């Protein structure tokens, strides 16, 4: 809507913008994350991982 | 299990998969 700005999420969580110049509707999304597992076989045997 | 289905199910098994129905998100 004209009057607003902002955009939040179900856990109030910003995920979209307005462009102060250009008043564009820009969409948030954070970089990638995630962890890292390392699979080895018995270290007497081989070091490859 | 019914081989027509792709997924090789019973009929009981199919009901009881739709029934059941799961947010998923903001990591």
């Amino acid at each position: 809507l004209p009057f607003q700005q902002f955009g939040r999420d179900i856990v109030d969580t910003t995920d979209a913008v307005r462009d102060p110049q250009t008043l564009e509707i820009l969409d948030i999304t954070p970089c990638s994350f995630g962890g890292v597992s390392v699979i080895t076989p018995g270290t007497n045997t081989s070091n490859q991982v | 299990p019914d081989p027509s289905k792709p997924s090789k199910r019973s009929p009981i098994e199919d009901l009881l998969f739709n029934k059941v129905t799961l947010c998923a998100q903001k990591f």
